[PDB]
């Protein structure tokens, strides 16, 4: 059993529709999300509590039930096309990528 | 989005040791409970290495493969941190990052609010 | 029809923080008038038994949010600092030292002691003197014959006052009027969540300001069986309080009739330093009963399996590194500060399905309390005989992180944050405020005659 | 039942101990942060007396008004409240009704009765 | 009117706000020179309450005596005082003999009333 | 005692506003002294 896994994985997206990414984990707990672009350090998007991270321009949101958390991104804006990762304490997922 | 000042990059021979370090202003450093290190290998997801406590210097590593080859230190009067890696192998080529957490309440999960630009270590012939 | 009525004195309370009153044993003060914890004036201990069992009352507790810890911590630091203000101010002491290792010693070549000399000031501006005396290796660094004190670039090194005892004195905390302290009576309580049975007490009892690192010494003993408590169990940043149900006894000693020299370094400015040592010089150490320790760990292991499963392996290991204060067991015995090698206690693995352990120790005279930056205290030497006996009541442990290919988990000594010690005694108590105003319906009309 | 022993009893039964609660440091009476604590206890005590004075209930543990009870505040029976509940539960039950009730007691009873009584006295 | 709105208004109208004034820190209730200030507020409150207790006026906003008003100290119509004056002005007219008035409240009313009540009681 | 002259080899704006002065200052050790140098404004010093 892998402690933290992500889905759907890399997908094509169309701007104007709202994105949805999701991941699951062993046991239960708070979960958080980061955004990463090539050549750059990652940045925090959502606090592990699901509260929006400071400095984020109100395009990101999410919630959880059971062992699963879902992240959504407003209107699939191209500015946010990036690698995305889940984190649960010590573990990181394999990540996903936004394409078009 | 405050950046941590990161040390430079370079290339090492197998078996060589290397030091990686980062610096901040005193009003950034004092607020930090833990300084964490992570590794980003090409083609891989992000890997946790370990952390050092800013107050006591206590260290908690991830895989034992790091524990035997990695030592973490901190210096509160210089507002810095250092990572000492020994026994480098070709499999250790990766970008390494300095990152920090200022959350003092449990049950809130881990956070990495601050990041350095990171540095590249290349191990080769 | 019903009407509003008012009831003054209603027995309702709400969670609240308020400053608590310091209380202690006046007789302890009489035995030592300058004791730092006893203080010159305080509220009496109020030993009187609890009147109230609060039948049919339950409520939520959370020891991790218990602000009594912060007040205890603040007061302990404040008393310590205040007690040092009268002290001699040894700052002029930092001069170039010129020296070599101790020679013509009987010995136990240990490099722990050096025989050093320097140009020190005197009562007169015009005169200088050579002090000599001995130093511990831990207190000095090389500039190779030239040396400096290890904390000489800090704001000050000052002598502990020669007539102040640091022996822990019980401190009780009492509610202000209109407030009360509630105590959870549930056996083997988590320290968190709903408590099945509570009671009311005017003050806390039995709490002592005992400073230690890896092993809490002389604390309360778990009521029935070893308790494992933590803020969480998945977050490896958090410490675990082991809470033994039985004590593990330890003897600690220090050799050997070390003499003391009194030096004036200015008008009336007494400076104390280590003089010659009579007879053999041995490394300081402690004995822990091997059998007692082993039975004790077995009990801890049984409890850990409750959180990790019965198909697990529990491994213990020594410290991962960091400051001397976290990597070793530190304690104050007889006024001397010891740092001991505890690795002999943790070299074991536990798998589901007259002897003793001797622990070597080291001594330094310069102490930076509570990891404070820029300040240091110089302890004057204790004149030659240390004998100390203690009760180990529990450990502060951490768990190694990282993924596994197995059910094996590894635990190490950790923490070093003194607030975790205070919490191990204060978890039983909660502070609330009493709110008299209340209203309820009756049939009365408040008839009025005018 | 002693200090707060009444908390384990019904609201009706608890009324027997109101004096005991008044004695047990509700008064603010003592047997430089310690000085501030003493001052605070006094301020809290006097405030509550003022509120009773505003209601015209001063000097009494139990006081009535002509302000009617709102059955919608609790949706419970008279005997249910007095026999099947504790004061801790009750406070939570009507806890958002303090602002209105407190205002009504002053406006509907205390200032009015005093004005009417003055007119009789004239 | 509201707090401080009331002082300017005719002495009669002001009576509607007596509780309002009591609530708005007149009572001295507090929400190291700052500590001294808190203590003094308490002393001011208790002193005035003691006067009311002496006069038998405690617990009341409006309290009467059997001592006649000294009309020579004010020289105005009853309705003139209540409708055409403020309390700020009124205080100046009767300020000089105020020591006498306070003494009369004790001697002419309370010392004698308590003695007579005791005689009836025994 | 400070021993010094005007700032020299400066790019400048002879303004007498800045002086380049040196002195023997104490150190963490009673036995050692150091040369500090650094700049002073004219308003802060007298001959
Ligand atoms: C855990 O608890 C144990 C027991 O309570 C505790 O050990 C005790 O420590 C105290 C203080 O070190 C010991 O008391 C000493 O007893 C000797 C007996 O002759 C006295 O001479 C000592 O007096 C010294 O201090 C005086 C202060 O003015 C000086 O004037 C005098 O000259 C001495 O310097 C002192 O009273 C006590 O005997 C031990 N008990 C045992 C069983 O050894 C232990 O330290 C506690 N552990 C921790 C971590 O606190
Ligand atoms: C260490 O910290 C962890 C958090 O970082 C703690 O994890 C929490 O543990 C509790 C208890 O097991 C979990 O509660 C479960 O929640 C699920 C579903 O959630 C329901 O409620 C939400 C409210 O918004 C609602 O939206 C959902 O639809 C559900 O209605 C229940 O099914 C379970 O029965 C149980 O209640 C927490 O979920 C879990 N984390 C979070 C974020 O909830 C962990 O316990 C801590 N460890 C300790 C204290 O030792
Ligand atoms: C106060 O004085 C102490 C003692 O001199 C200072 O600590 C020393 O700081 C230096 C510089 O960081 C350390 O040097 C290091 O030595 C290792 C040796 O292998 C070398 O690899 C490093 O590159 C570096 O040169 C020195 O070891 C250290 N001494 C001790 C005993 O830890 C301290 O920094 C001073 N505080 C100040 C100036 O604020
Ligand atoms: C430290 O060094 C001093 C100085 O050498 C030692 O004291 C000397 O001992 C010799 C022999 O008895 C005397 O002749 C000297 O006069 C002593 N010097 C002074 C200043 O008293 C001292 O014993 C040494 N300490 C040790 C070896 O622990
Ligand atoms: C005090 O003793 C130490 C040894 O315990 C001396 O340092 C040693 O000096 C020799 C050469 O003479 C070296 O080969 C050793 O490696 C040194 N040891 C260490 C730990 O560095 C020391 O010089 C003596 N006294 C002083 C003032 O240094
Ligand atoms: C540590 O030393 C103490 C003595 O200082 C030991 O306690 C004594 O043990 C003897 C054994 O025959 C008893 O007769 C004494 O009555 C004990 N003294 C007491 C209990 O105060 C203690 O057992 C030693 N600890 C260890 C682990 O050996
Ligand atoms: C801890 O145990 C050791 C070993 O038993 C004690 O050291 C012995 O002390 C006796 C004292 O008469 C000596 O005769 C032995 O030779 C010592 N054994 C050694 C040096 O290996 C030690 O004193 C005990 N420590 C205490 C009680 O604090
Ligand atoms: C430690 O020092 C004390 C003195 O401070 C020594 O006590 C001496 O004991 C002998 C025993 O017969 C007496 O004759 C001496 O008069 C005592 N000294 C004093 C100053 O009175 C004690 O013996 C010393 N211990 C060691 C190991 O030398
Ligand atoms: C923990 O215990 C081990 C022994 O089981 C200590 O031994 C160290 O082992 C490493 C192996 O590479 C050596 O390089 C070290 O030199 C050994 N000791 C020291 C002091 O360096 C280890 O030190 C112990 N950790 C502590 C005491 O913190
Ligand atoms: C703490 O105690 C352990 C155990 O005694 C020490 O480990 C020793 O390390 C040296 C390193 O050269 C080895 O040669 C010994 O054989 C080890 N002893 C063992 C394994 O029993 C460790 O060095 C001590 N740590 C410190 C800081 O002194
Ligand atoms: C370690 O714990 C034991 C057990 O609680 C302590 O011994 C008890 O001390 C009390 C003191 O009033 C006695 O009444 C008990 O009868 C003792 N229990 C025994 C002898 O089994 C011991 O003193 C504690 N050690 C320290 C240093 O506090
Ligand atoms: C706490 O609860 C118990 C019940 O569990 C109360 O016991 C009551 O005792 C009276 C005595 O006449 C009986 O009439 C009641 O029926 C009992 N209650 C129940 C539920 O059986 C006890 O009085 C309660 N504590 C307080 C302070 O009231
Ligand atoms: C402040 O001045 C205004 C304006 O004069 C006062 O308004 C009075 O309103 C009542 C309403 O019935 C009228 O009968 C009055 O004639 C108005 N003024 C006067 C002077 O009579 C207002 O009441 C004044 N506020 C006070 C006196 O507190
Ligand atoms: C009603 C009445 O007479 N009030 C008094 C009067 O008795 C007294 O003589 C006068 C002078 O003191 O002051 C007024
Ligand atoms: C101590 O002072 C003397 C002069 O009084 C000097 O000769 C000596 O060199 C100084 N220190 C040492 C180690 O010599
Ligand atoms: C501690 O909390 C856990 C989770 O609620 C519970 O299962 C356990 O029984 C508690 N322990 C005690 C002593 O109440
Ligand atoms: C501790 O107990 C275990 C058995 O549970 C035993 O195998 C081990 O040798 C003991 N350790 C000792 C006696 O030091
Ligand atoms: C009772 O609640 C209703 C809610 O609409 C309110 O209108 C009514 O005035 C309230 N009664 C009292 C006495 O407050
Ligand atoms: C009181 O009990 C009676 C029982 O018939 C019920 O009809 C009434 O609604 C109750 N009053 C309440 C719950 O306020
Ligand atoms: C007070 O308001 C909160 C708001 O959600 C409500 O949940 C609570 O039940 C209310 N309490 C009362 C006594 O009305
Ligand atoms: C009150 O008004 C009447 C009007 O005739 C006047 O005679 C009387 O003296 C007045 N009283 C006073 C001013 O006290
Ligand atoms: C009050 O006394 C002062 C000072 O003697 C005097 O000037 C003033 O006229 C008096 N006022 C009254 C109302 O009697
Ligand atoms: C330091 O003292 C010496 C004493 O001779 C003096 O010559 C020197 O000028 C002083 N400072 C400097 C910077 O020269």
């Amino acid at each position: 059993e892998i402690v933290l896994t992500q889905s759907p994985g890399t997908l094509s997206l169309s701007p104007g529709e709202t994105a949805s990414l999701s991941c699951t984990a062993a046991s239960y707990g708070h979960m958080t999300w980061y955004q990463k672009k090539p050549g750059q350090p990652p940045k925090l998007l959502i606090f592990a509590t699901s509260k929006r991270a400071s400095g984020i321009p109100d395009r990101f949101s999410g919630s959880q039930f059971g062992k699963q958390y879902t992240l959504t991104i407003t209107r699939m804006e191209p500015e946010d096309f990036a690698r995305y990762y889940c984190q649960q304490l010590e573990f990181f997922g394999q990540g996903t990528r936004l394409e078009i | 989005q405050v950046q941590l000042v990161q040390s430079g990059s370079g290339v090492k021979k197998p078996g060589a040791s290397v030091r990686v370090s980062c610096w901040t202003s005193e009003d950034i450093f004092e607020r930090t409970e833990l300084i964490h290190w992570v590794r980003q290998a090409p083609g891989q997801g992000l890997e946790w290495i370990g952390w050092v406590k800013t107050v006591t210097g206590a260290v908690n590593f991830g895989s034992p493969d790091f524990r035997q080859r990695v030592s973490l230190t901190r210096d509160r009067d210089l507002f810095t941190a250092h990572m000492d890696i020994r026994g480098l192998t070709q499999g250790d080529t990766a970008t390494y990052f300095c990152a920090r957490q200022k959350f003092y309440t449990g049950g809130q999960g881990w956070y990495f609010d601050l990041w350095g630009r990171g540095t590249l270590i290349v191990v080769s012939s | 029809n019903l009407w509003v009525t008012v009831y003054y004195g209603v027995p309702v309370w709400k969670d609240a923080e308020t400053t608590l009153f310091c209380a202690s044993d006046a007789k302890a003060y009489e035995t030592e008038k300058h004791n730092v914890w006893a203080t010159h004036a305080c509220v009496p201990t109020d030993p009187n038994p609890q009147e109230i069992h609060l039948e049919n009352v339950t409520e939520e507790f959370n020891m991790w949010k218990n602000n009594m810890v912060e007040q205890m911590h603040t007061d302990i630091i404040s008393l310590w600092d205040q007690s040092l203000k009268p002290c001699v101010k040894l700052t002029p002491l930092c001069v170039t030292l010129q020296c070599t290792n101790v020679t013509n010693a009987i010995t136990d070549m240990r490099g722990e002691l050096k025989n050093c000399s320097f140009n020190m000031t005197t009562e007169l501006r015009d005169k200088k003197q050579k002090v000599y005396s001995l130093f511990y290796r831990l207190d000095v660094v090389q500039i190779n014959k030239e040396y400096r004190l290890i904390n000489c670039n800090t704001s000050a090194i000052t002598q502990a006052c020669p007539k102040v005892s640091f022996e822990p004195i019980p401190i009780h905390y009492c509610a202000p009027a209109g407030f009360a302290i509630l105590k959870c009576k549930d056996k083997k309580f988590n320290g968190t969540g709903p408590c099945p049975s509570v009671s009311t007490v005017q003050c806390t009892h039995g709490i002592k300001p005992v400073v230690s690192t890896q092993l809490l010494l002389n604390g309360s003993l778990a009521e029935e069986e070893v308790m494992i408590r933590s803020e969480n169990i998945t977050n490896n940043a958090k410490n675990i309080l082991v809470q033994f149900n039985t004590p593990v006894q330890i003897n600690c000693t220090r050799p050997n009739n070390n003499t003391r020299k009194s030096i004036r370094i200015g008008p009336g400015q007494a400076f104390y330093a280590t003089g010659d040592i009579i007879g053999d010089i041995r490394q300081a150490h402690c004995n822990v009963s091997k059998a007692t320790w082993n039975e004790t760990l077995g009990k801890v292991v049984k409890q850990l399996r409750k959180h990790f499963g019965n198909n697990t392996i529990i491994r213990f290991a020594n410290s991962s590194g960091g400051d001397l204060e976290v990597t070793t067991h530190s304690f104050n015995c007889g006024g001397e500060f010891f740092y001991c090698n505890t690795s002999g206690l943790f070299n074991s693995t536990w798998i589901s399905n007259n002897d003793s352990i001797t622990l070597p120790c080291r001594i330094k005279q310069i102490i930076n309390m509570w990891q404070r930056i820029g300040q240091a205290m110089y302890a004057p030497p204790i004149q030659g005989v240390i004998r100390c006996v203690s009760n180990i009541t529990g450990l502060i442990l951490t768990r190694d992180g990282g993924s596994t290919n197995s059910t094996t988990e590894t635990f190490r000594p950790g923490g070093g944050d003194m607030r975790d010690n205070w919490r191990s005694e204060l978890y039983k108590y909660k502070v609330v405020k009493i709110e008299p105003l209340g209203v309820a319906p009756t049939r009365c009309k408040r008839r009025v005659v005018g | 039942l002693g200090f707060l022993g009444a908390a384990g009893s019904t609201m009706g039964a608890a009324s027997m101990t109101l004096t005991v609660q008044a004695r047990n440091l509700l008064s603010g009476i003592v047997q430089i942060k310690q000085l501030q604590a003493r001052v605070l206890a006094v301020e809290r005590y006097l405030r509550d007396q003022q509120l009773l004075g505003i209601w015209g209930c001063s000097g009494k543990l139990i006081c009535c008004t002509n302000v009617p009870w709102n059955s919608s505040w609790s949706n419970r029976n008279l005997s249910e409240i007095w026999d099947n509940m504790t004061w801790l539960q009750w406070d939570k039950e009507i806890s958002n009704y303090t602002q209105i009730i407190y205002g009504l007691l002053e406006e509907s009873q205390n200032q009015q009765e005093k004005n009417e009584q003055d007119l009789l006295a004239l």
